[PDB]
RNA sequence: AUAGGUUUGGUCCUAGCCUUUCUAUUAGCUCUUAGUAAGAUUACACAUGCAAGCAUCCCCGUUCCAGUGAGUUCACCCUCUAAAUCACCAGAUCAAAAGGGACAAGCAUCAAGCACGCAGCAAUGCAGCUCAAAACGCUUAGCCUAGCCACACCCCCACGGGAAACAGCAGUGAUUAACCUUUAGCAAUAAACGAAAGUUUAACUAAGCUAUACUAACCCAGGGUUGGUCAAUUUCGUGCCAGCCACCGCGGUACACGAUUAACCCAAGUCAAUAGAAGCCGGCGUAAAGAGUGUUUUAGAUCACCCCCCAAUAAAGCUAAAACUCACCUGAGUUGUAAAAAACUCAGUUGACACAAAAUAGACUACGAAAGUGGCUUUAACAUAUCUGAACACACAAUAGCUAAGACCCAAACUGGGAUUAGAUACCCCACUAUGCUUAGCCCUAAACCUCAACAGUUAAUCAACAAAACUGCUCGCCAGAACACUACGAGCCACAGCUUAAAACUCAAAGGACCUGGCGGUGCUUCAUAUCCCUCUAGAGGAGCCUGUUCUGUAAUCGAUAAACCCCGAUCAACCUCACCACCUCUUGCUCAGCCUAUAUACCGCCAUCUUCAGCAAACCCUGAUGAAGGCUACAAAGUAAGCGCAAGUACCCACGUAAAGACGUUAGGUCAAGGUGUAGCCC
RNA sequence: AGUAAACUGAGAGUAGAGUGCUUAGUUGAACAGGGCCCUGAAGCGCGUACACACCGCCCGUCACCCUCCUCAGAGGAGACAAGUCGUAACAUGGUAAGUGUACUGGAAAGUGCACUUGGACGAACC
């Protein structure tokens, strides 16, 4: 095992439907800004927040991005137990700009990477 | 026969009076802690005995004697 | 021991079966987190293949990746079966091939 | 080897081989007997040999013992009624002493299979059920009928998917 | 178990692990058909549909059936007696509540529970009840399967609250390795209702899906394995790498890896993982195990009837030898040892002189339960029985150690100095303290071992090995692979760096006990070395120059030998050649039915070094060891006989002497692929 | 012992080439006795944790990666694994070994007091 740099946002995805989940995948798939912070997408499912999605945000330090899902109080707890985020999102611009802040909270400033 | 499982033992007793030697001060603290507790544990189990028993208070003239410290 | 001491010690009290690595069960789910070499105990030389993988029950542990050659990298779902690969001391769990992320050798 | 001296004493086979039988009325049996003396030798191997057998086929029976209480050996039964019934035992030996209760004390063989009768009335012979209770689990083991589906196949014709066929 | 593999250089024993067998779940690869059986991983959350009506209104039912296993000794027998059926009744059947008894697994590192009983009409009085034969407690589990117990979303309950309930059928989200239809019918049986024809029923019946299983079949067969256990591998590729294994193990130029062929086992399956079925009458001197010692109750056994003294212990007193100290005389050295140093000026004779220790006896074998007890006297005193029995208590327990107060001749950790060594926090020398002694308390440990329990009994037909011959009966204590571990946590203790009790995780296939053979021993005794180990004798080398070999340096410039057993060695021989080396140049079927002095002496032949300046090696027999590895020797002989080889003998030289020659089997994978040949691998303009 | 020492030739091999090798011959000595404190040999023994057989085996510290346990971070254990300092044990292991206990020390360990043989004392007198 090695230990994972501070400029490595992993991400789990979970959407409404399968074309939300493609959609926030290219956008991510479109990520430029590698040298700066890696962008790790470690799981991407349709469907509510699930506890196999919290285990893999705690396993990995990630946070997980809903798309018009639900997170249910028992899974709050869990993740706020677990040190895991999980911030829900009803739209793609929004989820964008969440996530362009997170890779900038990563960096060492601005991100540089712009998803149009 | 030989002594080979003697030997064995002989070091181990060794080690372990080294490292007791070594690290006497942390143990001692230690202890002094797990006997105070045990005194809180103690006392707390004849709490649990007399309120159970239905005693508002200790029974009269009745101090828990501090039995696992030295003085 | 007398037939008085056998009957007052009981049955022998055997002790009870002790769980493997995988918690008494055939397969578990992992998450590849890690993946690298491990050189075998004496006399044995090499550098098999193993990953870390935080099994379904919360424990991490090493899992070795049988076959010649893989591809399983971080982030990656692999069923893990028991056996242990006898020329690593401490690694007790074989991938499985050919299920979720671990295909098959190629000929 | 199995431990002790006679271990036939503790085998199921020679526990069966009492054939004493307390009646109803017999509860408890008090053998008094002496660890020494030639006259308590026949006591001592009852207590030794027979008192085995005697509580294995008299499961309730309380059988107690004491050693070196009285100058003589003897057997003493307290039964329901009260009644107690006492068995001087001194110079008879363990056969003898066994030949005794059973007179007095044991059931008879006709009782013991009248017992026995009324035991098998219980298994009816036609019955079916599960081997534990019953001789046979179905009647498609009796040969001439109609055999179970699982060994051999139904005709289409009584088979009930093809019933439903003919019903459209 | 009908067993098998695995500890070692080898054998025997003990022991763990694993293999072989049979099920069930999951996974991988693969799959044709028909009948039948069985089917979420989860007491987590649920969309949707359905699942309880009947009937002249009242009643009855919706408490049943069906479901799950969260919880868990409400289940079984007896007593008593509710509810219900027998058209009203009858007692009969069935069966609640209540009472009595029985009723799972693990942990005693859960040993105390804390009112857990009784008497009396009551008043109230007694102070008791359970428990090492396991109470109280924690964890785990549905069970004893014609079926039974428990739960019904949680708060045990369910007035109430949390909240809005599939653990009814089908189905779904989540979760797990685990994953069946959101079918039809009341045609049959069962239930509910009706007086009844009848009606309702996701109970049930008949169907749907699924190799999970059984049966049957098809003129369309896969899975696994092929080093041993264990049935069965050809050729390639790789070369301690890739990789394989249930255990032992394989791979450094492969019957064990990957491919390929073939074979073996099972076969619509195969077999990777897991789980279960296989688990106490065996042992305790050395393998784990007789707990440091003794004594109860409750109990168990039949071994109960049969039948002189020596060194125990405590107290008191005493002292012979020798020290120490102090006194006279003498002397200048004394101690120290492998040899010294440091150290004291003190040392010798004689006399006085202990609170320390207790020659000879003792070659005795006694006393005590054990630890222990061996100077003398006295006092007190050495339990009981014609059994065993304590972390379940009481009393002891060497030496060391702690507290306090005394003693202190001598010894003596520690400390200092001297010496030694590469270093010497030691071994050797000197001084001295705690301490060893007394008193009074603690501490409670020993290789506390005679590593062999107590009592009774036998020597009869033996006994793995060694040890101290082998056992029988009975009882208690203890042990179940190694290490973790005289450990961690808990508990108790005048203990505070402690003692007793004492685990688990991770790891391994071993660990271990006893022997055999050999090697080794700064190993013992004895006898030797005849140019040999020391001394002894002669002549040399080591100091000088030169010649020559080797190493190191240098160069474009060999190679090999290289401790004895290399170094004027391959060479009884290099200016060219020899020459295999280097630089440059030239040729390609080439002197060769090619060639290579390219690697491999760790594939070899061939010829040799070596102990060997040895006398042993020995096939084939026989015997001993219980028929184990192994061993085989006694001459006034006791299991050895041995062909053959070697030695020897014989031979050359000058004898019959001596020198040659010879010198077996083996060791050093000793040297030589560069005498030559040859296997393997390699270059072929 | 015609040995050592000294001296003089011949030969092999070369076209030539050695202070080298093989060999012939002459003069021609001294000690030769004590031993086993030193090295090896033999015989009988003893011990052995070695068996690639002491150039063996192997102990502990100090540093290095893993797995598990206890712990407010740190320690312990086991494993892998090489170095490091020593040589503590296995032979009388070079100070016999070990048990308990105490002091001391880079580290195996040293010593003190008592105890065991799981060491020997060679087994008539000598
Ligand atoms: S058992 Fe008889 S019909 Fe099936
Ligand atoms: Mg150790
Ligand atoms: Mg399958
Ligand atoms: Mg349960
Ligand atoms: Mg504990
Ligand atoms: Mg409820
Ligand atoms: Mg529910
Ligand atoms: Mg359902
Ligand atoms: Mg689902
Ligand atoms: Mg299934
Ligand atoms: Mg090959
Ligand atoms: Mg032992
Ligand atoms: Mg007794
Ligand atoms: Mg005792
Ligand atoms: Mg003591
Ligand atoms: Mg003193
Ligand atoms: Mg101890
Ligand atoms: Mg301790
Ligand atoms: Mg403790
Ligand atoms: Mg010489
Ligand atoms: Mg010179
Ligand atoms: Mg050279
Ligand atoms: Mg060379
Ligand atoms: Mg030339
Ligand atoms: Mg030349
Ligand atoms: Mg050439
Ligand atoms: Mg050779
Ligand atoms: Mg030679
Ligand atoms: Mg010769
Ligand atoms: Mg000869
Ligand atoms: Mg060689
Ligand atoms: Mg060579
Ligand atoms: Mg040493
Ligand atoms: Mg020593
Ligand atoms: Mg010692
Ligand atoms: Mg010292
Ligand atoms: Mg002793």
């Amino acid at each position: 095992k090695r230990e994972r740099d501070s400029n490595v946002l992993s991400v789990i995805i979970k959407g409404d439907v399968d074309g939300s989940v493609e959609a926030i995948l290219n956008i991510i798939d479109t990520y430029d800004a590698s040298h700066e912070c890696e962008l790790e997408l470690v799981h991407f499912g349709v469907g509510d927040v699930s506890a196999n999605d919290v285990n893999l945000a705690e396993t990995f330090d990630g946070v997980i991005y809903g798309f018009n899902v639900n997170a249910g109080n028992v899974i709050q707890q869990s993740a706020a137990k677990k040190g895991v985020k999980i911030k829900l999102h009803k739209i793609i611009y929004r989820l964008v700009e969440d996530l362009q802040e997170e890779l900038s909270s990563r960096l060492p400033a601005k991100t540089s990477w712009d998803p149009g | 026969k030989n002594v080979l499982k003697i030997r064995r033992r002989k070091m181990n007793h060794h080690k372990y009076r080294k490292l007791v030697k070594k690290t006497r001060f942390l143990r001692r603290k230690v202890q002094e802690g797990r006997l105070r507790r045990k005194q809180i544990k103690f006392e707390k189990d004849l709490r649990r005995i007399w309120l159970k028993a239905g005693l508002k208070e200790a029974p009269e003239g009745w101090q828990t004697p501090k039995i696992y410290l030295r003085g | 021991a007398t037939l008085n001491q056998m009957h007052r010690l009981g049955p022998p009290k055997r002790p009870p079966r002790k769980l493997g690595p995988t918690e008494g069960r055939p397969q578990l789910k992992g998450v590849v987190l890690c993946t690298f070499t491990r050189k075998p105990k004496k006399p044995n030389s090499a550098n098999r293949k193993c990953c870390r993988v935080r099994l379904s029950t919360g424990r991490e542990a090493v899992c070795f990746i049988p076959g010649e050659g893989h591809t399983l990298q971080e982030h990656q779902i692999v069923l893990v079966e028991g056996g242990r690969t006898q020329d690593l001391p401490g690694v007790k769990l074989t991938v499985v091939r050919g299920k979720y992320d671990c295909g098959h050798v190629q000929k | 080897p199995m431990k002790g001296r006679f271990p036939i004493r503790r085998t199921l086979q020679y526990l069966s081989q009492g054939n004493v039988v307390f009646k109803d009325s017999v509860k408890v049996m008090t053998v008094n007997y002496n660890t020494h003396g030639e006259l308590g030798e026949g006591a001592r191997k009852f207590v030794f040999f027979n008192i085995p057998q005697i509580q294995y086929k008299n499961p309730w029976v309380q059988i107690m013992m004491f050693k070196n209480m009285t100058p003589s050996p003897f057997l003493r039964f307290y039964l329901d009624s009260g009644e107690q019934v006492l068995v001087d035992v001194e110079t008879k030996s363990n056969k003898e002493i066994m030949e005794h209760i059973r007179k007095i004390l044991g059931k008879n063989e006709e009782t013991l299979r009248e017992e026995e009768e009324e035991k098998k009335q219980l298994s009816h012979p036609a019955n079916f059920g599960p081997r534990k209770y019953c001789l046979r689990e179905c009647i498609c083991e009796v040969e001439g009928q109609v055999p179970c589906p699982s060994l051999v196949p139904l005709p289409k014709e009584m088979r009930g998917k093809y019933k439903a066929a003919l019903k459209a």
